[PDB]
RNA sequence: GCGGGGUUGAGCAGCCUGGUAGCUCGUCGGGCUCAUAACCCGAAGAUCGUCGGUUCAAAUCCGGCCCCCGCAACCA
């Protein structure tokens, strides 16, 4: 029963970190208003509100509905280990150990649930690293980080593979991109997206002063390449007539030109290169067809521009970690956990960092 | 004259979120059923649902009479399972006998529609494998 | 909490990238208080 | 429609009358150097676009399909 005991002062603890996390009186509070809300009988008369009302009470509830049980089973199992211990019987004890398990597994569900909640974060992913502007010191930072994911990945669970690697003429790598397959890969290792700041005295630097080098890395999720759906004829209008100049009778009658347009986007194509009509329309078709293609790839590049500027508004607060190896401090200055063991979180224990930060949800 | 069943568990006093505006649609106010309810709990039991007749008259003091606990509630606890609905036919999920059916059946005869119980066994029995569990 | 300017223009690809080739993420090395480039030739209270 | 092509990571050979995978760079491991480049030594690496066929046997011969590069696509 050691191993047990030691498992339910875990849970306790567990717990008390999800409630801080969720920030659970707040939530707590909400559902007690929306609670009031729905049970007044005016709100149904607007249907949207009421749904959404619905809609955001239940998982609040849940929330609570959790925390509560998990107050609760654990009280349970120490009351109960007390009969385990010194009155002897059996059946009481394994009893309370299914019930420990069982309430675990419910803390496991809602701590998931917390954790991986976006829509990619069950997926594999690509881890990029690149080096920081410093020039040899900043390489060998990179490849450090790397050499340090690699490390967890494979603590993990997770199938590491080195797609590219740009290695630095001296030491280091210059940058580096990384596959990294497994299950909820990308929700586990998204958080570490940002700059890294290591802070050490230069081997590289014939002075030997105290460096300051930066390094990014950047995950993000293997998407599925949709594929490119081909217009309908009724999207299209298409136009036939006559040729500019030429030369003669039968081009001066025959409509060989061939203009095609999309309706929804207002998109044309002309082509009158060929004799052919059919061959006209077969060439403008697949030039309508080729700047469609265009017309998405832009919309992609947009919105992703939008995307960038976002995160570029962020700005110093990219930095996300802070590798102090002269003073021997790890610090993440987004969740704030410190660690002194510098040498074993390089080595690949992030996991302190890692899991804090999903719990965040940052 | 506005009779319809709808609540959740017994001990829960004051259904604010699930119930709500069903039970106080028509002129007879929030507190009062519930105070009913709370008032026709103390005598037997907690946790379970209770269904009861809401016969709402013009003068506002209802008429009511409880009903039996429902059945899938009373065959869940006799399983000892909480869902047991998921693919029933391809994948057993839970199971249960027919002496603690039986015994099951005996007890809510006063509400249940038949004088041999063997009928009422069966009907309990029937409910079970709709739920899911084979008998 | 003001937005830095960064000096990148329009970021297209990556904006955490683009960060780390800017000043902001540039390199800083430490004056030597002793050693190559140590010298002082007047103190910080002299 | 008529030709030419797809061969180690890149650019080129062989295909020339079927059976032998070569050149230059690049990659990898050593050396030289305080270190990097250059330089030196030693290695690795190819279902020959794909799918069928002819053969004892196919990069090589024949055909189909995919992709590239020329050309020609006219007199109304
Ligand atoms: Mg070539
Ligand atoms: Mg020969
Ligand atoms: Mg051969
Ligand atoms: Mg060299």
């Amino acid at each position: 029963i050691n191993p047990v005991n030691n498992r339910i002062q875990d849970l306790t603890e567990r717990s008390d970190v999800l409630r801080g996390y969720l920030d659970y009186d707040a939530k707590k509070e909400r559902l007690e208003e929306v609670n009031a809300e729905l049970e007044q009988p005016d709100v149904w008369n607007e249907p949207e509100r009421a749904q959404a009302l619905g809609k955001e009470r239940s998982s609040l509830e849940a929330v609570v509905d959790t925390l509560d049980q998990m107050k609760q089973g654990l009280e349970d199992v120490s009351g109960l280990l007390e009969l385990a211990v010194e009155a002897d019987d059996e059946e009481t004890f394994n009893e309370a150990v299914a019930e420990l398990d069982a309430l675990e597994e419910k803390l496991a569900q809602l701590e998931f649930r917390r954790m991986f909640s976006g829509e990619y974060d069950s997926a594999d992913c690509y881890l990029d690293i690149q080096a920081g502007s410093g020039g040899t010191e900043a390489q060998d930072w990179a490849s450090m980080l790397e050499r340090m994911y690699l490390r967890w990945a494979e603590s993990r669970g997770f199938k590491t593979e080195i797609i590219e690697e740009s290695e630095g003429e001296v030491a280091g790598i210059k940058s580096v991109t990384i596959k990294i397959s497994g299950d909820y890969a990308y929700g586990w290792l998204r958080t570490e997206t940002g700059v890294h700041r290591l802070v050490r005295k230069s081997p590289f630097d014939s002075g030997g002063r105290r460096h300051t080098s930066f390094s990014s890395a950047f995950v993000y999720p293997e998407v599925d390449d949709d594929i490119d759906i081909e217009i309908n004829p009724a999207d299209l209008r298409i136009d036939v007539y006559r040729t500019s100049g030429a030369g003669g009778q039968h081009v001066n009658r025959t409509e060989s030109a061939v203009r095609i347009t999309h309706i929804p986007t207002g998109i044309v194509t002309q082509c009158q290169n060929d004799r052919s009509q059919h061959k006209n329309k077969d060439q403008a078709m697949k030039q309508m067809k080729a700047k469609l293609y265009e017309l998405e790839m832009q919309k992609k590049n947009a919105e992703k521009q939008a995307m960038e500027d976002n995160k570029s508004d962020i700005g110093w607060g990219s930095q996300i970690r802070s590798y102090v190896l002269d003073d021997s401090r790890i610090k993440d200055l987004r969740t704030g956990v410190e660690t002194r063991n510098t040498q074993a979180v390089l080595d690949g224990s992030l996991d302190q960092f890692i899991e804090a930060s999903l719990k965040a949800g940052l | 004259q506005a009779y319809v069943k709808l609540q959740v568990a017994a001990g829960m006093a004051n259904p604010s979120p699930p119930v709500g505006p069903a039970l106080g649609q028509q002129g007879v106010n929030i507190m009062e059923f519930c105070k009913a309810f709370n008032a026709k709990t103390d005598s037997i039991e907690k946790g379970l649902p209770i269904p009861v007749v809401i016969t709402v008259y013009a003068d506002r003091s209802f008429t009511f009479v409880t009903k039996t606990p429902p059945a899938a509630v009373l065959l869940k606890k006799a399983a000892g399972i909480k869902s047991g609905s998921g693919k029933p036919n391809k994948d057993k999920v839970g199971k249960i006998s027919r002496a603690q059916l039986q015994e099951i059946a005996q007890t809510k005869a006063a509400d249940m529609t038949g004088a041999d119980i063997e009928a009422m066994t069966r009907s309990i029995e029937g409910t079970a494998r709709s739920m899911g569990l084979v008998v | 909490m003001s937005r830095y300017q960064h000096t990148k223009g329009q970021i297209k690809d990556n904006a955490i990238e683009a960060l780390l080739h800017d000043p902001l993420f540039r390199q800083r090395v430490e004056k030597n208080k002793k050693g190559k480039g140590s010298y002082m030739r007047k103190g910080k209270h002299g």
